[PDB]
């Protein structure tokens, strides 16, 4: 059911979501361990997801939300990272998907910070690293990230000690 | 999957001693999330 659009460089729409990609870049306090050491990406390619029955579920739901947040989605755009990226796009998010020990418990987890979502996407503290060199700062391999509709509603606020 | 904390639909998690640190948010619903883009991507060593 999913087709993938690549969209031009030229585009608008390509510019903007690379510049959220770029301009959340942060350091973190694993020196880079997980993620790699890096300031900046270089994208190859942004794709849109295209599936009717996952954008028709997620709409139905973000409408439930909707009316049980003083009519208010509190919808954004946030980062994910995962090795399961292709079978997300196939098939949506799931509790297979969620982080079992994450620090907020069980769920499915998305950051503001590209850079965050970065250090996912080879596995949890960013795995063995690349799968043809095993190396968690690999700046040959292509990495994918999922830049992602996610619906909030009435947010538990929780702040961290990190 | 756990549930979300009651009458709440997510939750934000909010680095509160890294200033710079942005937020992660958790969600207990696949069907709150849409993957709307998928960006291939390297990461660039600093010159
Ligand atoms: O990596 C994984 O391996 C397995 C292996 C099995 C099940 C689930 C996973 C995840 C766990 C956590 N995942 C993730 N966690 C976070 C962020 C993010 O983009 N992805 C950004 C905010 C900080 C937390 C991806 C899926
Ligand atoms: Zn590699």
């Amino acid at each position: 059911g999913t087709i993938l659009i690549d969209l031009s460089p030229d585009d608008k729409e390509f510019q903007s979501v690379e510049e959220e990609m770029q301009s959340t870049v942060r350091e973190h306090r694993d020196g880079g361990h997980a993620g790699g050491i890096f300031n900046r990406y270089n994208i190859l390619k942004i794709q849109k997801v295209c599936n009717k029955k996952l954008w028709e579920r997620y709409t139905h739901r973000r409408k439930e939300v909707s009316e049980e947040n003083h009519n208010h989605a509190n919808e954004r755009m946030l980062f994910h990272g995962s090795p399961f990226v292709n079978a997300i796009i196939h098939k949506g998010f799931d509790e297979r998907h969620a982080y079992i020990g994450g620090m907020f418990g069980a769920g499915i987890y998305f950051a503001e910070n590209s850079s965050k979502s970065n250090q996912y996407v080879y596995g949890i503290g960013g795995g063995t690293g690349c799968p043809v060199h095993k190396d968690r700062s690999c700046y040959i391999c292509h990495r994918q990230l999922l830049f992602c509709r996610v619906t909030l509603g009435k947010s538990f606020l929780q702040f961290s000690a990190m | 999957m756990a549930h979300s904390p009651p009458g709440h639909h997510s939750v934000t998690g909010r680095p509160s001693v890294n200033g710079l640190a942005l937020a992660e948010y958790v969600i207990y619903r696949g069907e709150q999330a849409y993957p709307e883009y998928l960006i291939t991507y390297q990461i660039m060593r600093p010159e």
